[PDB]
């Protein structure tokens, strides 16, 4: 057994982080104490789930996690909240101050005065782990702390574990879920210092999400709360095949391997079905042929954009509930004759498929309806290189001007890294048009 | 359509189905970076704190 | 109140819809670049479709369909039909063709070499560019992407006159994937006697005698309908639009997996012209579809009323002239 | 996070003492300090504007400036004037004279070393400020000339941390001297210097508000200062509540002020009865230059940035709805290089009396118009040297004034610059 240490960075980051354990715990048996009656291993053990929890002598499971942020409000609702008992209080660390959506006073002015603790937080989570993977991040592209912070976290994390695998999980702006002015260029900065040091990378448009919560739970204005309940399905479903008995994605290696021939281009698009009102007074359930069909439509995509309008690299298929192989072929062959399903031609034209018997868990008095099976498809597709052209383009309008770029540089930054960071973004979409 | 690499457990099981073939920077530079930028944050508040010397 | 945007400034057809929208009172021009719009009027190359249908609260609607270059390209319909199960190399509306480069289909072309063909591209434009020949060699020495295809020795002539012609369609495809064929088509005519400028029906490459017959070598349907009951014995909707209809309902069904926009964050509609031969067996062939067509000026007033009506006012409802094809 | 609040002068004072009666009201504290309201939501950021002293009693972080005793005696005297620290109150005797130097040069200057004492008490038990806000005219003496060096010092003092103000600029139709347009524009240079965010408050503006929308006929500075207060109140909601939000000071900067030195704000209110005011009354009302408390016509101009926070209990797709409404309905007003430039926030508590209210925030390019007409008063006088003297006589010189007049045009040219900017 393999461990993986999971890392949350300002609000976004850290409220994703709550979902996503809330329902792991829930997955696991885990109740918000820590205890686990399942696990007849007092102590410790090398279970599939011991991937993500430690044990104490207690039998108390505890997630190896940190949470990060650069003011305290957010990790206080974690320290007080239902799952309060869950973390070790030096896991959940906070700054006096934030970023104020400022990439160089995340990275630069607050990061160097904090970036030590957090690694030397983390190596105590390190030290626990008999062979640890590497990493699961989590943060958002806008914020200051998310961006900034994250990007000084990712370089020093190649420093001190070069060899260990690192994985995003990052929250792409859309001005329907509040967001600052200027997250286009924390966006673009954060990206072009985190690329080398991340093996892979599933980004959620909040535009995608908001849109999913109105359509298909009904939620007229969705808090973050629902988001972050519908976010946390997807990251649990990406990330089930490290905590469960498995042969596909056993470990964050396999990701890379998987899903990412041409390391730049490591953003795989997600998409997830079936999404169903838990108040719908009457549902119908949606088979194997059906929910691999809505794989294919752009609205249920965590990132809008038109995959047929592009070209294939790789194609998972992560399957959960009362799913066989029979069934999955029987999909695959109905839907390839029916859709524009493109293969770059040095590549086979296949899928990887995993199917978990367990039906996805939902969070009690929650939006998500009880579902006999349900599907993520991690897909990696030139099309997301869409989202890159929308976000440079805001990018583009801004810095003509030099609109707010005196926030930056008054924190150390020089304009020069600006225009370095946007030429890298320009480099990254020629790659994508390529290969596609 | 080709069905490889199937395994199964009391869990589930996995399997790849093909339709068709085909055809760092280190520690010293990053703290350079960061006391290079702070720096330049010291350098902007001794003018500032001059301006207002003045 | 409605908000478009201007972004090709040669188009005589979309010239006359945003000037109809502005004379509505409810339909207000933003500059080029302004991103808060209901209505994209775009440009014909690059147009940036992934910029669309992200702006908070906008229907947002664009006049092409993403893909439709596939069949608006020459080398590309060539691969599209070949390639497409619903059109088939068995498709027989459709001249022979062989995509040329100077994946090449230069030997399948030999192999099947009346021994006319004709070699384009479409980087061709105003009649140069083009080489009718029954010797291969002069037509590979003249290409050295093309398209070789079977020249239709047998053309219908119009007479008085021995002469050839080629018909223009205009289609609407609006966002609901509705078909619609402009009820009014337009035959340009060749002015000179068709000798097996006499070959190439293009209203530009039209030789003295230009106007003769008919103002401008535009012939409109009540009159060659007229011309067909008397010479023929037949009429133009049985003779002819029948296999119009048939044509352009099979290319525009065959791409509408691969480009329609019934569940996508925009919509799109678009103008097609397509273009057919009539051989003298009354058969109908597609040569070219125009991704950009331009109109017939008599017909500019009627065609753009209709696009605002069928295309815009449908997705955007102030306070027919079209056949449907289903 | 704590705020450090400054009034300053006459007006200061006034407008001041308005806020933290309308603030304390929205927090439920009495005035004798004593919380007696009903929600938890009140107390959950009361840090930000009260220290917490014992017997669970509540003291506005508030220090009181003037440089003779009156206003500070009707504060005092004032609703809630038992509330303030005695001690927070740094009082000289012999005035300011309407005079911009007498306040920034000799009078001024003897006392605002003992104001830094104050404040230095109050930043220094403060866990994390986040800054100072400052509330002044810039006609007078005081307020003005006293409380542009009261900034200068506390950015020294304190370089890193952000300053604000609410500052009334004077205006003939509500005018007390004939020097506030020199008071005016020597302030001016300073807030383009030292602040981060100043809303704009032009008298003028006020005045014609009360006179043809609440058709008062003759406006007291009391009736002035009542929508003084609400706007003080609507522009600090999102720090002083709980909301999704999570917004301190300098994030409120910088997404608020693009280009360092423009960071002058035209704020408004919405509305301005029992009756039930709908969303799109709300919206409409709000981005109407009638409602606007800088003398300024926005279709002037272009808007920067905008912020609308509406307050009460309110369908939120209707509020959306209207708000992209009226951005259509003003597409040419806004600047299409910053996207996505319009923000809205909501708060669930409304204001006192109210079931719903809007306050509106803009950094439009036609705030020059205020700065330009500042200037003209400024040189008609200035061109005749006409009551220099006053000036003079407290060691200033002719230069002073010509360089605050070219910094003032300055000014107003980046406006035109960037209204101009396609
Ligand atoms: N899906 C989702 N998005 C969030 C959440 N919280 C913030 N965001 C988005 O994240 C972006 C803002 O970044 P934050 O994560 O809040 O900022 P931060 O990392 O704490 O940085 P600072 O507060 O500037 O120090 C915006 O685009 C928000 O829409 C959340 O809980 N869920
Ligand atoms: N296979 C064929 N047989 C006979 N004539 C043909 C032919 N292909 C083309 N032509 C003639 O050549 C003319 C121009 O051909 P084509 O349509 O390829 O050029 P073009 O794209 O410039 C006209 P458009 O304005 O419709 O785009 C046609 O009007 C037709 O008369
Ligand atoms: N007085 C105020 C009030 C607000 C607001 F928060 F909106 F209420 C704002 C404000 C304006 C804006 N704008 C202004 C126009 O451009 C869009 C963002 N954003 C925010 N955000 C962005 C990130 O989350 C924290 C608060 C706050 C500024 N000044
Ligand atoms: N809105 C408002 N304006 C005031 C008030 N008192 C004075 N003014 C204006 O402020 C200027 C006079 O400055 P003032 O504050 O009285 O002088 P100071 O005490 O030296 O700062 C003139 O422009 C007056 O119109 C007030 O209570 N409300
Ligand atoms: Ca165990
Ligand atoms: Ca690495
Ligand atoms: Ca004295
Ligand atoms: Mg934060
Ligand atoms: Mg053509
Ligand atoms: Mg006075």
């Amino acid at each position: 057994m393999r461990e993986c240490i999971s890392i949350h960075v300002g609000q976004a980051g850290v409220q994703i982080g709550n979902a996503c354990w809330e329902l792991y715990c829930l997955e696991h048996g885990i109740q918000p104490d820590g205890q686990m009656p399942s696990d007849k291993t007092i102590g410790g053990g090398d279970d599939s789930f011991n991937t993500f929890f430690s044990e104490t002598g207690a039998g108390k499971h505890v997630p190896r996690a940190v949470f990060v942020d650069l003011e305290p409000t957010v990790i206080d609702e974690v320290r007080t909240g239902t799952y309060r008992q869950l973390f070790h209080p030096e896991q959940l660390i906070t700054g006096k101050e934030d970023a104020a959506n400022n990439y160089a006073r995340g990275h630069y002015t607050i990061g160097k005065e904090i970036i030590d603790l957090v690694l030397d937080r983390i190596r105590k989570l390190a030290d626990q782990c008999t062979g640890l993977q590497g990493f699961l991040v989590f943060h958002s592209f806008g914020g200051g702390t998310g961006s900034g912070f994250t990007s000084l976290l990712m370089e020093r994390l190649s420093v001190d574990y070069g060899k260990k695998s690192k994985l995003e999980f990052s929250i792409y702006p859309a001005p329907q879920v509040s967001t600052a002015v200027v997250e286009p260029y924390n966006s673009i900065l954060t990206t072009h210092t985190t690329l080398e040091h991340s093996d892979c990378a599933f980004m959620v448009d909040n535009e995608a999400i908001y849109d999913i919560c109105r359509r298909n739970l009904d939620i007229e204005r969705p808090t973050y709360t629902n988001l972050n309940r519908l976010i946390s399905q997807i990251v649990s479903s990406i990330t089930a095949s490290l905590r469960f008995d498995g042969a596909l994605n056993v470990d964050l290696t396999e990701f890379q391997t998987n899903l990412v021939p041409y390391p730049r281009i490591h953003f795989p698009l997600a998409t997830y079905a079936p999404v169903i009102s838990a108040e719908k007074a009457y549902h119908e359930q949606l088979s194997v042929a059906e929910i691999t069909n809505a794989c294919f439509e752009p609205a249920n995509q965590m990132v809008k954009c038109d995959p047929r309008h592009g070209k294939y690299m790789a194609c998972c298929l992560l399957y959960r509930g009362d799913v066989v192989p029979k069934d999955v072929n029987a999909a695959i062959a109905t839907i390839k004759t029916k859709r524009s399903i493109q293969f770059v031609d040095w590549c086979p034209t296949g899928f990887k498929v995993g199917i978990n018997y367990q039906p996805p868990t939902v969070v009690p008095g929650g939006d998500l309806a009880k579902v006999q099976r349900a599907v993520c498809m991690l897909s990696n597709t030139t099309a997301i290189a869409e989202a890159w052209a929308r976000l440079d383009h805001k990018f583009d309008l801004m810095y003509a001007k030099r609109a707010f770029v005196h926030w930056y540089v008054g924190e150390g930054m020089e304009e020069g890294e600006f225009s370095e960071a946007r030429e890298d973004m320009a480099a990254l979409e020629k790659d994508y048009e390529e290969v596609g | 359509m080709e069905v490889i690499e199937l395994n199964k457990c009391t869990s589930g099981q996995s399997f790849e189905v093909i339709l068709k073939p085909p055809s760092d920077p280190s520690l010293e530079e990053i703290q350079k970076k960061l006391e290079a930028a702070e720096e330049r944050r010291k350098y902007q508040e001794a003018e500032l704190l001059k301006h207002l010397a003045e | 109140m409605y908000t478009f945007v201007v972004r090709d400034e040669n188009s005589s057809v979309y010239a006359e819809v945003s000037r109809l929208l502005l004379a509505t009172g409810q339909w207000k021009r933003l500059r080029k670049d302004n991103p808060r719009f209901n209505l994209m009027l775009g440009e014909r190359n690059r147009l940036p479709f992934g910029r669309l249908g992200h702006e908070p609260g906008l229907v947002q609607l664009v006049n092409y369909y993403r893909g439709a270059d596939k069949l608006c390209r020459k080398a590309s319909l060539v691969k599209l039909i070949k390639t497409s199960p619903e059109l088939s190399e068995s498709c027989t509306w459709f001249p022979e063709s062989y995509v040329i480069y100077p994946t090449d289909e230069r030997e399948v072309f030999l192999a099947a070499y009346g021994n006319v063909w004709i070699a384009k591209s479409s980087a061709g434009a105003k009649g140069e560019g083009i080489l009718i020949s029954s010797e291969a060699s002069e037509l590979l020495d003249f290409i050295d992407v093309h398209v070789i295809q079977k020249y239709l020795e047998k053309p219908l002539l119009l007479e008085p006159g021995h002469r050839k012609f080629d018909i223009r369609s205009w289609v609407l495809v609006d966002h609901l994937y509705n078909i619609y064929l402009y009820r009014e088509g337009v035959l340009r005519t060749s002015s000179e006697p068709y000798n097996s400028t006499c070959h190439l029906t293009n209203h530009c490459i039209q030789s003295k005698n230009y106007g003769r017959y008919e103002e401008g070598n535009e012939m409109f349907f009540e009159e060659f309908n007229q011309y067909l009951m008397d010479a023929l014995n037949t009429t133009l909707e049985n003779s002819i639009l029948l296999q119009i209809k048939h044509i352009i309902r099979s290319c525009l069904m065959c791409i509408e997996p691969a480009i329609s926009t019934k569940h996508l964050h925009y919509q799109s509609f678009q103008l097609f012209g397509f273009d057919f031969m009539v051989d003298e067996e009354l058969k109908v062939w597609l040569i070219e579809v125009n991704g950009a067509p331009a109109c017939a000026q008599k017909l500019y007033a009627e065609l753009c009323q209709g696009i605002v009506d069928v295309a815009i006012s449908s997705v955007f409802p102030l306070a027919s002239i079209f056949i449907k094809l289903h | 996070r704590e705020i450090v609040h400054i009034q300053a002068g006459q007006c200061g004072n006034q407008i001041g003492a308005k806020f933290w009666e309308v603030i304390s009201d929205e927090h439920g504290i009495d005035p004798t300090g004593s919380y007696h309201g009903d929600s938890d939501l009140q107390l959950e950021r009361i840090n930000v504007y009260y220290n917490e002293a014992t017997g669970n009693k509540y003291v506005p972080r508030a220090i009181l400036v003037d440089l003779e005793p009156g206003t500070m005696d009707s504060v005092r005297s004032g609703p809630f004037g038992q509330i303030f620290r005695p001690d927070n109150f740094v009082f000289g005797q012999s005035g300011a004279g309407n005079n911009w130097a007498k306040g920034h040069y000799t009078e001024g200057a003897e006392l605002v070393d003992s104001v830094l004492d104050v404040v230095r008490k109050e930043s220094e038990s403060c866990d994390c400020l986040q800054g100072f806000q400052l509330t002044h005219s810039l006609g007078g003496g005081t307020g003005s000339g006293m409380g542009t060096l009261l900034i200068s010092k506390i950015r020294e003092e304190y370089p890193d941390r952000i300053m604000n103000t609410f500052s009334v600029m004077p205006s003939p139709k509500v005018s007390d001297t004939v020097v506030e347009p020199y008071n005016a524009t020597l302030s001016v240079h300073q807030l383009v210097e030292n602040t981060d965010e100043t809303y704009c408050i032009d008298n003028e503006a006020l005045y014609d508000i009360c006179f043809r929308t609440l058709k008062l006929t003759t406006p007291t500075y009391g009736d002035l200062n009542h929508l003084v207060s609400a706007t003080m109140s609507g522009v600090t909601t999102c720090l002083r509540f709980p909301g999704q939000l999570n917004a301190d000071l300098r994030k409120l900067a910088v997404n608020m002020v693009p280009f360092p030195r423009l960071h002058f704000f035209m704020p408004g209110f919405a509305p301005l009865q029992y009756r039930a005011l709908t969303v799109p009354e709300l919206t409409q009302q709000m981005f109407d230059s009638k409602n606007m408390m800088a003398a300024c016509d926005p279709r002037h101009g272009r808007y920067l940035t905008v912020a609308a926070i509406f307050r009460g209990r309110m369908s939120m797709k209707e509020v959306d709805e209207q708000m992209l409404n009226v951005q259509n309905k003003n597409s040419s007003y806004f600047v299409e290089w910053i996207p996505n430039n319009v923000k809205t926030a909501v708060c669930d508590i409304p204001p006192r009396g109210l079931k719903m209210s809007a306050t509106f925030i803009g950094n439009s390019t036609a705030i020059q118009e205020l700065f330009k007409r500042i200037s003209e008063q400024f040189t008609a006088m200035f061109r005749r040297k006409a009551f220099l003297h006053w000036y003079t006589g407290e060691g200033m010189d002719e230069m002073e004034f010509t360089e605050a007049e070219s910094n003032m045009n300055d000014l107003v040219s980046e406006y035109q610059q960037y209204q101009d900017a396609t």
